[PDB]
């Protein structure tokens, strides 16, 4: 969640 | 007239089957930790992990002739970084930032299928377009490309809806080369299809 690249 | 020796030969021959593309596919033992080998080197898929970038090699390193594999890289999975090539079997595999960690150093060449930029001993600003006469801004390169390696003249290329794009990276002759890329993206899929060899 929250991240550019779909990571969290 | 910019094509390989025999490269219509190898794209018109019977493509390999799926044993022929696990055996040249992803390699579980050649990976970043945060990559997961699938279908026996069919496809990787990329956990989700926040500020890493992380590569995978085949598991067959190429040091003469002619050989071509493609890449299914789906759009909506490419983030932040992309990026296509080839590795020596000493290039890193994973970085803690997001990056072009395939063509950041020695050791690994990579085109950015965002940018459109070269990458070999490049940190990325100033990189070269690829192919001639494109830019990232107006291009996109689609889910499917291939990656078509000359290891007799030394040369790296793409290929595009069966268009050969022209060589991207020279001076490779005497390298003993694995298909690489390096990804950024949380649960990114990246398949692997070995197409064959000639040589």
């Amino acid at each position: 969640r929250g991240d550019i690249n779909n990571n969290v | 007239l910019s094509c390989p020796e025999g490269l219509e030969e190898l794209l018109s021959a019977p493509p390999p089957d799926l044993g022929a593309q696990r055996r040249h596919g992803w390699n579980p033992k050649d990976c970043s930790e945060n990559i997961e080998v699938k279908e026996g080197g069919l496809y990787f898929e990329r956990r989700p992990v926040a500020q890493s970038t992380d590569g995978a090699r085949g598991k067959r390193g190429y040091s003469r002739g002619l050989h071509a594999w493609e890449i299914s890289w789906p759009l909506e999975q490419r983030g932040t970084h992309a990026v296509v090539g080839v590795a020596t079997a000493l290039a890193p595999l994973q970085t803690d930032h997001y990056a072009a960690l395939l063509g950041s150093n020695s050791e690994s060449w990579g085109w950015d299928i965002g940018r459109g930029k070269l990458y070999h001993q490049s940190k990325g600003p100033g990189a070269p377009q690829y192919p001639a006469g494109t830019q990232g801004e107006q291009l996109e390169v689609p889910e499917r490309l291939l990656v078509v390696l000359d290891m007799e003249e030394g040369t790296l290329g793409y290929a595009i809806g069966g268009t050969y794009l022209g060589p991207a990276f020279r001076g490779l002759k005497g390298r003993t080369l694995y298909p690489a890329v390096s990804a950024v993206w949380g649960q990114c899929q990246v398949r692997i299809r070995y197409l064959g060899e000639r040589g």
